[PDB]
């Protein structure tokens, strides 16, 4: 899940982390009050939305003047912010960060993720600060230092010096750095997160160490043991869909194209999207029945896909199951007049009770296509849309 | 076989569930030798006419049994797990999805230290088709034969199971990592079985968008096994970072996506088929 | 604010007061899972939803298998539950609390708020346990008892036993129930509250005290100081034309009639709702205009009041203000276009340079009048409305 | 005249500030004896051609003021109202909004307990018309006369004022005595002071759902008033468990009603208006 720039600053406060003096403003009105809490300005003003690129897109902007303040707000909330890292419509800004501005000597870069390949927890860093180390890396991987945390010894200090010196810095900042790392290693496992990034960790003139920004990731599966992360997802942040799925033990990711999809595993979904475009076909999502495809469901379903008034056809693809090819077939049947599909249905049974429900299907009168083959369907349905 | 045979005595953690009754039963049906199982407070009784007990412990000295089968639930998983390593269980394959990866990664550690075999979690399992169940494998699919095949994901495996066997070949085992990012075991692990077993034909190899599991494998591959392989990726059409369903289906850094995967076996010199119904032809041939 | 049941649980069992096992879902596998580490039932599930009176309602049920529970949750997630105290579209349900059953011995009642005549957070508390208390109370207000923490001190332990004897406990009880006052006590001031309620606070068979259910009002104004809570809002409950509104430094509310107000002050509006029905209209909103009646910010106001199209026109009443006249009508002009609002608007400009806006109204050429009197508009606009 | 007049002294607190300022400039411009104000740090330095200081304590003393005006943030209003009482001011008017009640739960007590009095908060305030004001009222309307205002609400007051205006009367004071369900002086306090103000011969009394003072303030009068009275209360349209704009402006389950306080009123025998336009029309009645 992420989170905002807020609620991890909140945290590594929290923690005893170094960051700037800051409010969540949700009105322009505590926006405005927030600068005469912070003092002298100038301040920074940032939306608060879970895409990077803020920067780029106008969402973030060093101001001089309450009033200025008070614009900005005026300005975004409500709005809906869109970073090259959004979606095409964006985000939707509902609170804005309201914070000091920052002295700035230099910018580094910190940051946390697990390491598939190694199986660790590996901290990284470099000075290159304020730049995506997606890049950084991609070419100048020499200035990236990493270390990697211990399962058995939690993570330890000379590590954290290790990457100090390894950046070049002296003195207390040493120190400070050390504290750093040793602060965000224990968040890390301490919640549960899957990433961390600080970018840019910042020296200010008056050399201290202080985190400018910070970016989050927690992960999903341990909420259930996170309340705390628990309570601030920002729902607000995601393809609504999305959410709908899970409430129906659904995974459902929006795509661009026509084509609707509904598959029986994750792997399924994503071979059979593929075979798909592989047949000219253009995906328009995927979807992942995650629960038995009783009729309920199979229905829910069809409402979402459906939600995408582009899509011009769907495929249904079934193999394994919990349920029998023709008892599915049936709810097939009813979800689409249940819901009222007007659209063309190719479908692939497979498993038990196969011909029967094919059949049923077909001897159906309604707009439903019994496929042969895995395929077969692909054609069809790649078919059928392509009409147009 | 690869992992498993009809001589393999297995347990069950959370036997007296509902995932794992069910299974259960199945594994029973298809002859699996469920040895028994164990639920916590539950030691003492019976269910599906086998014995169950209240630990790890307890169970495997009453049935000698050594693998087990875990239908517990994520929050509760990393411990079951540690117990039966704890045991002496050789080998584990959970089921459960949703566990956390500092869980895993952790646990994967121990399993090491220990000499410890587990596949998964969050995946079907194994089968050794004919004489061994362990997973919702799907019973009446498979013929006894000469592919071996590993995968990240349940259900496409399914489908090239159907092939192989429609194509006449029949498979040797069929293994399930399971699609979390931080499994018990990896391509390499098993294919390393596979090339060393003499009822092994030829592999199939799946995978998806993900890590370098594939990439990392090849590698080996190339200069580790003589066997051939087919291998197939899921994932073309997928978006960059976005969990796709399974877990540890996901674009991160712009890192991880299908076709680096099949480029990166082709050149191992691997047979990849763009097109996952091509799975028994382009065996035919590589099978030839 | 309000809270969700599971919410004040939890902040109960962080201040060490009883109340049963249980678990929040937000999915029928997760529920379906919680029976067993709950253990055995059977057990409650509960609808999540800010509203009241969810038992009648039928969102509330005891349950005697983990398929049972696999359904409940399959029923509501996702539905929206409408209780007497909701509105005739009820609160979303995103989750549902799997909790242990409990053996009732007796059901009491404990509550409090703070108590504008006398002053003080009050106390009250009795043996009606179960049933609504504005009933209880207004019937056979003698079977309340209450209590005023003294701001001097605070709540002290003699007041906890004196209701605890007054509803006649005894035994360790006593001492339980006097615990909780404090508890509770505690949290009221602690966290900023409005209220609570627990009801009902029972006797288990076995003897003891513990909280079956638990409802939390938080004191919006003091958010500022409390991160916590700031964190648990859950919009879906709420109008989000609500939400909306604010952002906007608009105070909206939802109503019935079809006649809209945009007025300057909180004082006015109602007023002015008031005399539209006096005069037989009957209007559909409350609308308090916060900020500068600036373009973007009546704009707005439109926007949002025109959301019902049940509305048949709009009341424009403004008085003081820290614009201008004309400024104003101008504005209104404005935003009627760009709006696009295609029914008849009606304008009384009060004082400074009134008269010139009226005139520009007037003079604008859309569907706007420009009551001369603040009941003449009021006129006009019921007649507007009336014409059909 | 009540609470103020042009020989009454000011200052504020958060004087500086926006709103501070701006709203200065006009009770300033008005002829309200300002005389300073205070914002903590910056003591010794001149603004709207006023001396500021760092202390309620230190102006209080330079100047002599007694009647302190307040916009500061609702987050430390109460280190404000609280401050000022200590440096012995002897009226407080609180224009903040967003104060927890708690807060002000606390002050009030204080408040009393001092004898001081504090006018709010989260109000227009008030003005003894061509006398001296201070809050957000606004100017030419009023006229000096002899009817008294008290509103739990400030837009209405101005239509009151208006009409009032109008009609000829004119107005002693008006008080804006905020929206918050608990503040600093309540109606009687106010109303008291009216009976016995000279200036004063006529009553309006405006108020609104939600809360009992209204109704507390009948009775008083009834047997406390003698001075005849009008009232328009509002909200008649208004819903159950709702917040109206403002804080203390909601129907606590059942309770608060604007009907409830219509009668109420009327058997205190007082003149209820059911439109706020004819409030005037009504004086003219009794006012002769
Ligand atoms: C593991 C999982 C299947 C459990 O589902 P389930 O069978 O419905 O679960 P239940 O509560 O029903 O039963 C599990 C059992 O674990 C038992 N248990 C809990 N902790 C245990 C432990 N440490 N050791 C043994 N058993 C344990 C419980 O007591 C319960 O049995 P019971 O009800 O006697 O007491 C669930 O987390 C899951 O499905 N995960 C992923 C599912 C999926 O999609 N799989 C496909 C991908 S491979
Ligand atoms: C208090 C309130 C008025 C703030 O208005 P604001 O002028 O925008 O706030 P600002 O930050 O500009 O100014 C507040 C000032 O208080 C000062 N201040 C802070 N703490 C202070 C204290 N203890 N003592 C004195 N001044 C203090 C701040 O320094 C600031 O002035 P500065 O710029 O010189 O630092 C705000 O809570 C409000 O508007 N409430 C309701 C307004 C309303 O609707 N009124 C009419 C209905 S009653």
């Amino acid at each position: 899940m992420n989170l905002h720039e807020y609620q991890a600053k909140q945290l590594f406060a929290r923690y005893g982390l170094p960051a700037p003096v800051g409010y969540a403003c949700t009105t322009p009105r505590e926006a405005e009050e927030a600068a005469s809490k912070i003092g002298a300005g100038p301040w920074v003003v940032k939306c608060q939305v879970h895409a990077g690129g803020r920067g780029k897109a106008g969402g973030v902007k060093v101001v001089n003047s309450k009033e200025d303040i008070r614009a900005f707000a005026e300005n975004w909330l409500g709005k809906r912010l869109v970073t090259y890292q959004t979606d095409a419509n964006g985000q939707p800004v509902n609170q804005i960060l309201v914070e000091a501005a920052t002295d700035i000597a230099k910018e580094l870069y910190l940051g946390a993720v697990v390491d598939r390949s190694s199986r660790r927890v590996v901290f990284m860093a470099s000075t290159e600060g304020g730049v995506e180390i997606e890049k950084v890396a991609e070419e100048t991987p020499h200035l990236i230092h990493k270390v990697a945390l211990d399962p058995l010894t939690g993570p330890m200090p000379y590590q954290g010096r290790e990457l100090a010196f390894k950046l070049g810095l002296e003195g207390k900042l040493v120190q400070q750095f050390t504290k750093i790392f040793m602060g965000l290693a224990t968040i890390f496992l301490e919640r549960d997160l899957a990433l961390i990034e600080i970018n840019p960790l910042v020296i200010t003139k008056q050399g201290d160490l202080i985190c400018l920004d910070g970016k989050l990731g927690a992960d999903g599966n341990a909420l259930f043991r996170q309340p705390d992360l628990r309570e601030m997802r920002d729902q607000s942040q995601e393809d609504p869909r999305e959410a709908q799925a899970a409430q129906w033990e659904l995974n459902y990711v929006a795509l661009d194209g026509n084509i609707g999809c509904m598959v029986n595993g994750a792997g399924l979904a994503m071979g059979t999207m593929d075979i798909v475009k592989l047949h000219g076909g253009e995906p328009a999502n995927f979807l992942d029945v995650g629960g038995g495809a009783t009729k309920e469901r199979v229905t829910e379903a069809f409402k979402i896909i459906l939600s995408d008034d582009k899509v011009k056809a769907v495929l249904v693809n079934i193999f394994g199951g919990i349920v029998r090819c023709d008892l599915i077939a049936d709810g097939i049947i009813g979800a689409v007049a249940e819901v009222g599909v007007n659209v063309p249905v190719v479908v692939r049974l497979e498993g038990n009770n196969a011909e029967l429900g094919a059949k049923k299907l077909a001897d159906s009168g309604l707009n439903i296509i019994a496929a042969k083959g895995l395929t077969d369907a692909a054609q069809q349905v790649v078919a059928a849309v392509e009409g147009k | 076989s690869i992992l498993i045979d009809k001589n393999t005595k297995v347990i069950c953690q959370g036997f007296t569930g509902s995932q794992g009754t069910f299974h259960s039963e199945q594994a029973i049906a298809y002859g699996t030798k469920m040895v028994g199982g164990v639920t916590p407070g539950k030691g003492g009784t019976t269910h599906l006419g086998l014995p169950v007990f209240n630990t790890v412990r307890e169970a495997v000295a009453a049935t000698g049994a050594t693998a087990s089968v875990i239908y517990v639930p994520a929050p509760f998983c990393k411990d079951s797990i540690l117990e039966a390593i704890d045991a002496g269980i050789k080998l584990i394959i959970t089921i459960t999805e949703g566990i956390p990866t500092l869980d895993m990664l952790t646990v994967k550690v121990k399993l090491d230290e220990a000499g410890v075999r587990m596949i998964g979690p969050n995946c079907p399992g194994v089968i050794t088709p004919g004489e061994c169940k362990i997973g919702i494998q799907p019973g009446h699919i498979h013929k006894p034969g000469k592919v071996g095949i590993v995968s990240r994901s349940g259900t496409l495996t399914y489908e090239a199971v159907k092939q192989t066997t429609d194509y006449g070949f029949g498979q040797s085992t069929c293994v399930g990592i399971g699609g979390d990012p931080i499994p018990g075991s990896n391509f390499i692990d098993i294919l390393e079985m596979f090339e060393k077993d003499p009822q092994t034909e030829a592999i199939v190899m799946i995978g998806e968008i993900g890590g370098s599991a594939e990439e990392e494998a090849a590698a080996y591959i190339k200069e580790h096994v003589t066997k051939p392989v087919v291998g197939y990726i899921a994932g073309v059409t997928a978006p960059k970072g976005k969990r796709m369903g399974h877990a540890g289906a996901i674009i991160a850094g712009g890192k991880g996506t299908a076709d680096e995967k099949f480029a990166a076996l082709e050149a191992a010199g691997v047979k990849t088929v763009r097109s996952l119904a091509d799975i028994g032809e382009a065996l035919k041939t590589v099978l030839k």
